């Protein structure tokens, strides 16, 4: 189950962007909702990685939002 | 036994009646409450239109009878254009003053979708990208 | 509806139809008040009338509760229990109602006439609520005074200033006083307007 | 026809409307791709309309010269004139006649195609000099209706009232409606909508409606219009808080370039932007069915039903959507027929005008509309008003008309396209009335077993076996067939709507007299049809099509559906040639059917009555609020004298204004494995109890993501999910019949994770405390048992 | 008989309150205890997707070298991403070849 798995962790990554306020930045809600409405209708997989890579960036470009070692830990 | 039934008779029957009671107060306290509301809200809407221009315009009118979308179109004090495209922005409401209905305004404050001001210089052809779009632009009449 | 006593302060759903100005009265105020005097009707949120069609009975001591309203001793229903009973007739809050022993001034307002010295000397030495309900009182009686009064019919005008204006045929004439203010009519046929204060 | 379309073709190529490339661009004839295609008819306009006067021209010429005939259209060049007199008698001059009832009854539905009245809107009435400048105030063209009537349909025997409020019945409301929806686009689109005047309360002053002007019924003054009140009763407050003319006359002017409709005001200062989230996502769950050989790459059965998100601006576009709903003119004697019929279909059930102390609202803590919305839920309104306002309120909407404001928002739901759809929340003011109106023929639709409309009817304890079992009422050579309207929501004409709203009205024959029936009818329609929406703090106008939150919804659609039907059933019949229909009744049949269309005027209740027992014996329907299945004869069908999806794709393309291609009406030709899909449960044949019967069953992949992904975050844990599935496996159940094994799974695993939920409760309970009761009857849920009876017919 | 049916009663009583306390507290906690489950069960999610690319981003992304922008797609596009010290310079960096 490598395909289906590309899709649950969009819906995951979205729902925890949301939950940090990036609904403000009206061109960046523009952006994320397109990359995650994008990803769940690929029947490919390559491409399904390439907008999760984009959208994941979207989450790393904050610094102080989300502690990243103590959760990579 | 005869009278322990009665007894317990009672006990419902009273129950019934006081909740009964207690339903009628909250119904009619909430009633007032609401009843003032919708007063308040009717006299402090009345208090703004503006009084002069429409009993112009009415005591103009035939009948009394006006059809109701040209009570704004001619009596309103604002104008909020909504911009979706630098191109249509060109074309409707450029500069300082523009014209529509027949009438002469002049913007006042451009907020963009984040509720942001926006300087009337930012907003040039290759300064498209950066403004989130929409475009609110206010106005007034003049 | 819910208020508070007059007397306890304590939430209630009871008033004293039979007073003129109806104030809110705890279980066992009210009770004192109504067993004392010839005020014999009592209105909680519903009135406390037998429901019974053609029993026009009107004190709550004759009066039952019984299904979901309340009757006469006569149409009442098996189980059905008075409205009077331990000092209380049957309302809202009836295990709060704190009460008092005040009723003896009390009253005396609700009796008093308006009509003697006396009354008034007691109206403005009494407790705060027992004076503002004593003004309310007296100012309704002399309203009802003033419109147990009548009409003036205008004999003739003499000028702007100098009128002949004769009063109400078996009435007893309001004098030539300046307080009272009289607004006057002018019937078309057919919509008598109001012709203004004079 | 668009496989064999070749005279359009050499038509607007040789009259210059369009060049030849355009017809090598693929999908062109769509009205909902390209909407260009509109300006290319559009420029036949100057040619229709010479004809028109051209006819106008020759009837008086006939009449002043004293011949009688009948004016046929096959008989005129595109040119304009006229050069057939084979069948012309003579009579003495100044006395002739033309009988034009089936020249203008033809022409109508291309006479808003073609838009052949605008160069009516120019002055002098010539095409190239500029507009016409109407003063902003006039309110009121009866006058000019007029006049555009005597100088275009100058012979049309029949009367016609601008003002619709003096009009007989429901055979003249529908003719005059039908003619102003034509009559209304030359007039400015800024003086329609409520009218307002200021009144007097208590010294201070006011403006509030007391009229209307719709753009078909024409003119409508109140009746109760009250100057120099002084109190202010709860009634009264009531009209006056949900009327729009206070708001739009409060707020500020707004010009909108997001959309293309119109817009009336701004209530705040700033625009508000709607956002819609995703979804949670049920790991456990998940997890535990990639471990039972689920989801695995290149298998049968996979998610394809998620929550699907959108950014600020989704509720205007999908507002904007409306710009597909154009001002049809409908045919005016076949429509006037097809009322009849599709009246038949309504025999049985009764109704009327009922009291308040009887309507019963199911469900009560539902928001009220705006702006009643700011103060409470509908409870605290219906417990409000006593039986008695509440009763004077709709006695007084009997005789007046009340504008009102619906809101618009977006939906939280499953679905399996990212399309964002919208949903509108009438105002409380008019569902108490069309409630107390309609409830009683309502609540007896929806409780009658064994009809066409079949609302109401369950799909369990057998009832989708005796549905499917009633629906072949013994036809001949059975074929079941279906079909879908696209956009049915955004272009359903305003005449059918009109319709839809008569044929539900034409019950209360004795509770309500004729003036009422007018006011609830106007009233229906300025509170509906064409009202003030508020789609993100902003007015607008609705230009037609129905709304999806009133009371009347799904009867109102059954109604429109059936009318279709028989329409296109009409169309196919006359359509045939006729002289090679072999059979000696049919033939006969058609011969009177077009006799008692066009070349009559009243009833003909024998004739209606042949005609509807022929349909209910070649071809049998049934019906929800949309989603048909019909069992058509098929040796007939295919000899040209019923229905067929090319027909009914010709009659959405002249009265919806829609295209319905034909990839997405399935046609079964067997008889046993039943309907394709309806209502969105395909069927299967599966033995029970030593005989057959059908099941319905969903689509898997609908019940995993049900399963798998939940709106709310509290619905991820296994508290109340052990009673959430389950309803989820009671609906997932007939699977465990199907032949294909995913299907035969997609069952077993709802089955045993009820098992280990209730396994882990426990545990945590008796960890919790130390001790359980009685929490016994739940091993009852996970035997295939308990669900097995919920598809037997015993109860 | 009759006292049997008082216990019954008791019991059935008792197991209201024993069976919606529980209800309650879970339903609480879990409402309570949410902006921190999601991002956990995200990393978890992430850790187990098993991909090359998101992993090398991700390490970047924790020893300093994050990204300003959205990583773009198409062959022709801007990428402004910082780095914080020499050492993960000469790890990424080589001539003019920016490998991420
Ligand atoms: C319903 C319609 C109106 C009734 C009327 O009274 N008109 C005015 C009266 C005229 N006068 C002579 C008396 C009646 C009246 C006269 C009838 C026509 C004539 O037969 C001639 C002709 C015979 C052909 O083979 C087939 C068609 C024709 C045109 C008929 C059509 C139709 O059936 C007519 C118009
Ligand atoms: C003879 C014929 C049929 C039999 C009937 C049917 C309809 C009638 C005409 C139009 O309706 C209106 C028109 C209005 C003018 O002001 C006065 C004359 C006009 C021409 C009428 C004349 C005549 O009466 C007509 C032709
Ligand atoms: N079988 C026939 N042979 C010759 N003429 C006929 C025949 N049937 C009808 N007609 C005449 O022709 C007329 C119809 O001719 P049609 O084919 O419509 O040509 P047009 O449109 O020029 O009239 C009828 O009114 C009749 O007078
Ligand atoms: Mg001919
Ligand atoms: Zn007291
Ligand atoms: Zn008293
Ligand atoms: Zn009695
Ligand atoms: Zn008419
Ligand atoms: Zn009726």
């Amino acid at each position: 189950s490598k395909m289906s798995d590309v899709k649950c962790t969009s819906v995951v990554l979205l729902s925890v962007l949301q939950q940090l306020r990036v609904e403000s930045s009206s061109k960046l809600w523009a952006q994320c909702v397109q990359l995650h409405n994008d990803i769940l209708l690929a029947k490919d997989t390559t491409e399904a990685f390439e907008k999760m890579v984009s959208l994941l960036s979207v989450l790393l470009s904050m610094q102080g939002a989300v502690d990243i070692n103590k959760l990579c830990e | 036994d005869r009278d322990a039934a009665m007894q317990r008779k009672l006990e419902k029957m009273a129950d019934q009646a006081m909740t009964q009671m207690y339903k009628q107060a909250r119904s009619e306290d909430k009633r007032a409450k609401v009843t003032s509301a919708m007063q308040t809200m009717l006299f402090t809407m009345l208090r703004k239109l503006d009084n002069d221009a429409l009993n112009n315009i009415i005591n103009n009118a035939r009948d009394g009878c006006v059809p109701l979308n040209i009570i704004p179109l001619t009596t309103a004090a604002k104008l909020m254009v909504v911009i979706p495209d630098y191109n249509t922005y060109k074309n409707t409401c450029d500069g300082t003053t523009f014209t529509y209905a027949s009438a002469l305004w002049e913007i006042q404050q451009v907020v963009d979708a984040d509720s942001k001001i926006v300087q009337l210089s930012e907003i040039s052809m290759d300064n498209s990208p950066n403004l989130a779009w929409p475009l609110i632009v206010t106005a007034l009449r003049a | 509806a819910v208020g508070a006593c007059v007397l306890c302060n304590s939430q209630t759903s009871l008033r004293c139809g039979a007073c003129i100005r109806r104030p809110f009265l705890c279980c066992k105020c009210c009770y004192d008040h109504v067993i004392s005097t010839s005020h014999k009707l009592v209105l909680s949120v519903n009135p406390y009338v037998c429901n019974a069609p053609g029993c026009d009975v009107t004190d709550v001591t004759q009066l039952y509760l019984g299904g979901m309203s309340y009757y006469c001793k006569s149409h009442k229903p098996p189980i059905s229990f008075p409205l009077c009973a331990n000092g209380q007739v049957f309302g809202l809050y009836k295990n709060t109602c704190v009460g008092s022993d005040n009723v003896t001034d009390f009253n005396a307002i609700a009796t008093c006439d308006w009509t003697n010295a006396g009354d008034y000397i007691l109206a403005n030495t009494c407790t705060e609520r027992l004076k503002l309900f004593a003004a309310e009182t007296l100012k309704a009686t002399e309203e009802t005074f003033k419109l147990s009064y009548g009409i003036a019919t205008v004999r003739e005008v003499l000028s702007d200033r100098e009128l002949h204006l004769s009063w109400e045929v078996g009435k007893p004439r309001p004098p030539l006083n300046r307080n009272y203010v009289f607004t006057g009519y002018r019937v078309t046929k057919n919509s008598k307007v109001q012709i203004g204060e004079y | 026809d668009e496989g064999n379309c070749d005279t359009l073709k050499e038509i607007l190529v040789t009259y210059n409307c369009c060049d030849d490339d355009y017809f090598n661009k693929k999908d062109w004839y769509d009205f909902v791709e390209n909407p260009d295609i509109l300006r290319v008819y559009a420029n036949l306009g100057e040619r229709v309309r010479q004809a028109l006067l051209k006819t106008v021209q020759f009837c008086d010429a006939m009449r002043n010269a004293g011949i009688v005939g009948v004016l046929t259209l096959d008989n005129q060049d595109l040119n304009g004139n006229w050069y057939d007199f084979g069948d012309f008698i003579q009579t003495t001059p100044g006395s002739g006649v033309p009988v034009v009832d089936s020249y203008y009854s033809l022409l109508m539905p291309i006479l808003t195609l073609t838009r052949a009245l605008t160069a009516e809107s120019h002055v002098d009435t010539d095409l190239t000099k500029p507009y016409i400048k109407w003063d902003l105030l006039k309110y009121d063209f009866t006058e000019e209706r007029l006049k555009l009537f005597d100088r275009y349909f100058k012979y049309w025997d029949q009367t016609y009232h601008p003002n619709c409020v003096n009009c007989l019945d429901d055979r003249c409301i529908l003719h005059c409606a039908n003619f102003n929806v034509l009559f209304s686009t030359v007039f400015p689109p800024t003086s329609f909508g409520p009218l307002v005047r200021k009144i007097f309360v208590d010294g201070v002053p006011f403006v509030v409606s007391t009229g209307y002007h719709f753009r078909e019924l024409g003119v409508v003054h109140n009746q109760d219009v009250n100057l120099h009140s002084s109190r202010l009763s709860f009634k009264e407050l009531l009209v006056y808080a949900a009327d729009p003319a206070m708001h739009a006359a409060s707020g500020n002017l707004l010009l909108d370039k997001r959309t293309t409709c119109f817009s009336v005001a701004a209530l705040t200062n700033n625009v508000a932007f709607q956002t819609v989230k995703p979804g949670n996502f049920n790991k456990d769950f998940y997890d535990f069915a990639v471990s039972k050989g689920f989801f695995k790459e290149g298998s049968s059965v996979e998610l394809k039903h998620f929550f699907f998100a959108q950014d600020g601006n989704a509720a205007i576009s999908d507002y904007d959507y409306y710009r597909y709903n154009l001002p049809t003119m409908c045919d005016i004697r076949q429509l006037l027929f097809v009322v009849e019929v599709v009246d038949k279909y309504f025999d049985c059930y009764d109704g009327g005008c009922i009291n308040a102390n009887q309507v019963i609202v199911n469900n009560l803590d539902k928001s009220a509309g705006f702006p009643f919305n700011k103060w409470g839920k509908a409870r605290l309104y219906y417990d409000s008003m006593s039986y008695e306002d509440q009763d004077a309120l709709f006695a007084y909407t009997k005789r007046n008309v009340i504008p009102t404001i619906t809101q618009m928002n977006l939906k939280y739901a499953i679905s399996a396209k990212n399309r964002a759809r919208t949903v509108a929340g009438v105002s409380i003011c008019s569902t108490m009335t069309n409630r107390q109106f309609h409830q009683k023929l309502l609540k007896s639709i929806a409780a009658t077993r064994g009809a066409t409309v079949v609302i109401g009817t369950s799909k369990f304890y057998g009832g989708w076996h005796n549905m499917l079992k009633t629906v072949y009422s013994d036809v001949e050579n059975p074929h079941l067939m279906g079909w879908d309207y696209p956009k049915c929501d955004r272009a359903m004409p305003n005449m059918l709507r009109i319709m839809a709203s008569l044929v539900l009205a034409r019950k209360h024959t004795t509770c309500c007299s004729l003036s009422h029936r007018f006011y609830r009818l106007a009233n229906e329609c300025a509170q509906v049809l064409s009202e003030m929406v508020m789609c993100g703090g902003s007015l607008y106008v609705k230009p037609g099509g129905t709304s999806s939150g009133d009371a009347t919804t799904a009867y109102a659609n059954s109604v429109f559906n059936i009318c279709q039907a028989v329409t296109a059933n009409v169309n196919a019949l006359l359509s045939t040639d006729g002289n090679k229909i072999a059979d000696k009744y049919v033939r006969n049949l058609q011969h009177r059917l077009y006799e008692c269309l066009y070349r009559n005027r009243d009833v003909d209740t024998d004739f209606v009555n042949e005609f509807y027992a022929y349909l209910r014996k070649h071809f049998s329907m049934m019906i929800l609020s949309d989603d048909a299945v019909v069992c058509f004869n098929s040796t007939y069908a295919s000899q040209g004298l019923v229905a067929s999806i090319k027909n009914f794709k010709s009659v959405l393309y002249y009265q919806n204004n829609v295209f319905m291609s034909e990839a997405k009406c399935w046609t079964e030709t067997d008889l046993t494995k039943g309907p394709h899909e309806f209502c969105s449960q395909h069927t299967m044949l599966v033995k029970q109890g030593d005989d057959y019967v059908y099941l319905p069953y969903p689509d898997p992949s609908r019940i995993l993501g049900a399963g798998c992904f939940v709106d709310d975050i509290v619905k991820t844990d296994g508290t109340l999910m052990i009673e959430r599935f389950v309803s989820l496996a009671i609906d997932a159940y007939p699977l465990t019949k199907h032949p294909n094994q995913e299907y035969a799974d997609v069952f077993h695993l709802y089955l045993q994770y009820i098992r280990k939920l209730h396994d882990e409760l426990t545990g945590h309970m008796l960890d919790m405390y130390s001790v359980m009761l009685t929490n016994d009857n739940t091993s009852r849920y996970w035997e295939p048992e308990f669900y097995e009876a919920m598809y037997t017919p015993h109860t």
